[PDB]
């Protein structure tokens, strides 16, 4: 529901750089230029981002305490 | 036996017996649905 | 002989080209790297209050995860078995906003986030999240959540291009192209394979025959990375030790039979 | 000589025996469960049951 | 085979016989290696199959060679009790000693087995034709004289 | 690590060696078929799943060493070669 | 991984891939019968006939009601709650808790007391169970190609390709022919694709991008364009002889975990009229 930490296959950490990809990407900047600047050669990490979908805002309107 | 709960909609304090209490309701809106709220107690997680 | 050339040096990461060395050694170098090498990572979280919207499992999972910092001149990391030294993570939250790694505070200076950016969980109105978290040395096969980084090799290969071939000047212009050294001959072109080098579609007829292949024995390209716990070379260093910690172990278990 | 069948009957046989308290015939290595001890008195041929035939 | 069995979901029953001479019964009549053969037309219903038969191909196809770990690995993930590689098939450059998979497969055989027929790769009938005509003619060939003719 | 003996010949040895895998055995193996005088070494996981710790060995000499000093014999060479690697790692990396 | 199972890594698995979490709601009402008499949320006493064991009543609270976030076992019980006697005894009552089903595990999530079209107190209790990946579990990918987790491999072991790259998943190439699903073969080519290039590719049935466009793109970026990549033995350290085909293929889930069809029975109840054990994992 929200972004994961690491990369499940190789195991780098990519957990905060989500927002900053969407930032970049949505102002017009090229997605593979975004993806090499952030440092993510294998694709395996490349995936994670760019497959990503953020969940956990829609589910926060319902409350159980 | 008195206890505290949540109300579903409003989520506020409500104190009820249930054993006793005929009508059960939250008193600031007619709301019949309410939770038990989790106790303080500290719990223990593994991370795996 | 053996030894050590250096090719690449960076923030988290290190290239280096190892040679002499037979390929099991190797493997188990990078098998060590992989698996042996110890860190600091939250092993169990003592949850006080939780209203966010995932649950105590996913929170704990996501702790885990976090690289945390290892010192390395307080404990023998190289050691066969390891400290039970115990680190607390706490932590206190409140209202709208994201939480960061950098809200966690540590009991040892030492050991604290890597990377103070990393998103936890986000809060809304009137919820709260209160935890303590605790923290151990661990072993990168019992978990991946103590793995030190990750680790890769390859065998160290020139492509030998002829220059029968009526375009290798594309070859070439592809091979400089990707970064890889080219030394130019007499009718032949050397490729230096530092990174992977596949040869296009239409120049595989000449595969083989022409573009053929030659592998330098006992040498490999190594590859690490570090997510920030340990330094490349402090990692390196431990896994090394490691493999004469065992082998020492092994004579003297050895020895016992006598 | 044997079939198949009249084997099994017989270890059948042998093993509910021994397990009832009949005493083995044959020495055999201490923990073996009764059945494999009336296999091992059948294959050392130490057999006390005959099988009728017409 | 037997079972009809696939692992994409698939669930078998098990059951404990409670009582000795059932037990007996099912130790005796019902053990898997009395079934290789199935009583339908009396040919072998266990064996081999998809991965087992590429494996053995590629073993045992013209061309394949192994070094001394290999081998040596094989062996002793196989469960074979040898204690002493055979002689090389062939030496490789370098000096390296190479074994051919008939070699490593025929430690697997029975050490008096014989028998010769034809299987589903045969696509040249002379080749085969050839290696029956020398047996035919002797009934113990020279191997040297079968290697020099052998086919796949 | 613990040495558990499963049988032993003339010239024969095989065991077992817990709390280890194929990181630390192959290597072993591998040590241990340079050296001459090893007619036979190899090792196995019998099941990757029970005994995904205990890797079983044999090892087979022609008699002219004895195969727990052909053990030695490897095992030393390992650490030579280990901390010889050690220190151009040191002196390369600064 | 023969006859369609599959092989997964385990760090990966450690790592969030595949996690799940189950969910079960049970359901408990105060019945009010003719005559006046009705149930009663309680702690049972001992006094109670069908009183089991006070091992059971370990996570209750006074008021009968289960405290969220308690972790609870099989056959725990979740509402207490006591019946009216039945005339065969006299001045007795009923233990009719609501307990978990008998090999089901898991925390309790959330208790909700609510009022049913009679008036009587009604309580439902979630019971979530976190499902970790394991032997047994069913995954499928959606071009109908289905198959269960058949090993679980330590990272290590797995073989990697000589630009860095790691399977998550191992699947059998024997498959592939017999089942005749190109389909996802060209998907797997894509998939990389997609993920090297920085964006989505389009997979319309009869307008999607062509499988040559993707094989042109592949080779562009400095790929093999049949898509095969060296690897090197997880376990020897050294490259495989064949060249690998490795890509990225969309897999899923499937409710189909073996945590839900395990089953045994010793000696169990039986059934009143045949007297035979009974149907179902339930009972
Ligand atoms: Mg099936
Ligand atoms: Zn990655
Ligand atoms: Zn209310």
């Amino acid at each position: 529901m929200i972004v994961p930490v690491r990369c499940f296959t190789c195991g780098k950490v990519i957990g905060d750089k989500y927002y900053e990809f969407k930032r970049r990407v949505e102002a017009g900047e090229d997605p593979e230029k975004v993806l090499d600047d952030l440092g993510l050669e294998r694709y395996c990490c490349r995936r994670m981002l760019l497959s990503h979908v953020e969940l956990i805002d829609d589910i926060m309107h319902y409350r159980v305490y | 036996v008195e206890a505290v709960y949540r109300c579903f909609k409003c989520g506020r304090e409500v104190k009820l017996d249930l054993s006793i209490t005929r009508d059960l309701r939250c008193p600031y809106c007619g709301s019949k649905i309410l939770y038990k709220p989790r106790p303080k107690v500290p719990r223990r997680v593994k991370a795996i | 002989g053996i030894e050590v050339q250096i090719l690449e040096k960076k923030e988290d990461s290190i290239k280096f080209v190892l040679k002499g060395v037979h390929v099991s050694f190797a493997n188990a170098l990078r098998r060590t790297i992989l698996g042996e090498v110890p860190t600091f990572a939250v092993d169990e979280v003592e949850f006080y209050e939780n209203d966010s919207a995932l649950f105590d499992e996913i929170i704990a999972h996501r702790l885990a995860m976090i690289p945390l910092t290892t010192p390395v001149d307080r404990f023998e990391l190289d050691a066969l078995e390891l400290d039970d030294y115990t680190v607390t993570l706490s932590l206190e939250a409140e209202g709208p906003g994201i939480v960061y790694s950098g809200d966690l505070k540590s009991d040892d200076p030492d050991v604290k986030p890597v990377n103070p950016n990393i998103p936890i969980v986000k809060l809304a109105e009137g919820q709260r999240l209160v935890f303590n978290a605790y923290a151990k040395l661990g072993r990168g096969k019992d978990h991946a959540k103590w793995q030190p980084g990750f680790v890769y090799y390859k065998y160290y290969t020139i492509v030998h291009i002829s220059k029968s071939i009526p375009e290798w000047k594309e070859l070439k212009k592809l091979a400089k192209k990707r970064g890889l050294p080219v030394e130019e001959t007499e009718e032949e072109v050397l490729v230096t394979t530092i990174k992977p080098f596949y040869i296009p579609k239409d120049f595989e007829e000449y595969e083989g025959k022409e573009i053929w292949e030659e592998i330098v024995p006992n040498t490999y390209i190594f590859t690490v990375e570090t997510n920030g716990e340990l330094p490349v070379e402090e990692i390196v260093s431990i896994a090394l030790k490691i493999l004469m910690r065992k082998a020492d172990r092994f004579i003297s278990e050895l020895q016992k039979l006598t | 000589k044997y079939t198949r069948f009249e084997k099994a009957r017989i270890i059948g046989a042998r093993a509910l025996q021994i397990s009832m308290g009949a005493p083995v015939l044959i020495d055999v290595p201490p923990g073996i469960t009764p059945l494999e001890a009336a296999i091992l008195e059948f294959e050392k041929g130490v057999i006390p049951i005959t099988v009728i035939r017409p | 085979p037997p079972y009809n069995a696939d692992f994409d979901g698939d669930e078998m029953n098990l059951h404990v016989p409670q009582t000795e001479e059932a037990q007996a019964e099912a130790r005796i009549l019902m053990e898997v290696q009395n079934h290789i053969i199935s009583p339908r037309y009396g040919g072998p219903i266990i064996g081999g199959i998809q991965d087992h038969i590429s494996g053995g191909y590629l073993l045992t196809r013209e061309g394949a060679y192994f070094t001394r770990d290999e081998v040596e690995q094989m062996l002793m993930f196989a469960g074979v009790d040898i204690t002493e590689l055979p002689e090389p098939d062939k030496y490789d450059e370098n000096g390296n000693p190479l074994w051919s998979g008939k070699t490593i497969f025929s430690l697997l055989l029975p050490e008096d087995l014989t028998v010769w027929y034809r299987n589903k790769l045969c696509d040249e009938p002379e080749r085969c034709e050839a290696l029956e005509k020398l047996i035919e003619e002797k009934l113990m060939p020279d191997p040297e004289e079968v290697r020099k003719l052998a086919y796949d | 690590m613990k040495i558990e003996v499963i049988k032993k010949e003339e010239n024969l040895l095989e065991f077992y060696l817990e709390g280890e895998d194929h990181t630390f055995a192959n290597l072993l193996v591998e040590t241990l078929r340079e050296n001459p005088h090893v007619k036979f070494t190899a090792y196995t996981i019998e099941h990757p799943i029970t005994m995904a710790r205990k890797p079983r060995f044999r090892v087979v000499t022609d008699g002219e060493i004895t195969p727990e000093e052909a053990l030695e014999e490897a095992a030393k060479k390992i650490f030579e070669r280990a901390k010889e690697v050690l220190e151009a790692w040191e002196k390369a990396v600064k | 991984n023969m006859e369609d199972a599959i092989i997964i890594n385990k760090a990966s698995i450690e790592r969030g891939l595949a996690r799940s979490t189950f969910f079960r709601t049970y359901e408990a009402e105060e019945k009010k019968y003719l005559g006046g008499q009705t149930d009663k949320f309680e702690i049972p006493d001992p006094t109670v006939r069908g009183y089991r064991g006070e091992k059971y009543y370990r996570n209750l609270d006074e008021d009968g009601l289960i405290f969220p976030e308690s972790k609870v076992e099989g056959k725990d019980v979740l509402v207490g709650r006591t019946s009216p006697p039945r005339f065969l005894s006299l001045q007795e009552r009923r233990e009719t808790s609501v307990a978990v089903r008998p090999s089901e595990k898991g925390v309790v999530d959330k208790v909700i007391i609510t009022e049913t079209g009679d008036g009587t107190k009604l309580v439902k209790v979630t019971v979530r169970d976190l499902r970790i990946p394991e032997l047994g579990d069913k995954f499928a990918s959606r071009h109908g190609q289905k198959g269960v987790i058949g090993l679980i491999v330590p990272q290590e072991d797995m073989p990697w390709t000589e630009s860095g790259i790691v399977p998550d998943l191992i699947v059998n190439p024997h498959g592939i022919p017999s089942r005749m699903t190109v389909g996802q073969l060209i998907e797997a080519i894509g998939g990389k694709v997609a993920s090297l290039k920085g964006r989505r590719v389009d997979g319309t049935a009869f307008i999607g991008e062509p499988e040559e466009k993707l094989r042109k793109e592949l080779e562009e970026l400095g790929f093999k364009h049949t898509g095969r990549e060296i690897m090197y033995d997880g376990i020897t350290g050294k490259r495989l002889e064949a060249d690998i085909f490795i890509g990225v293929i969309y897999y899923q889930r499937l409710h189909h975990m073996v945590a839900d069809k395990i089953h045994a029975r010793s000696r169990g109840p039986v059934q009143v009229l045949t007297k035979q054990p009974t149907e179902g994992r339930a009972r």
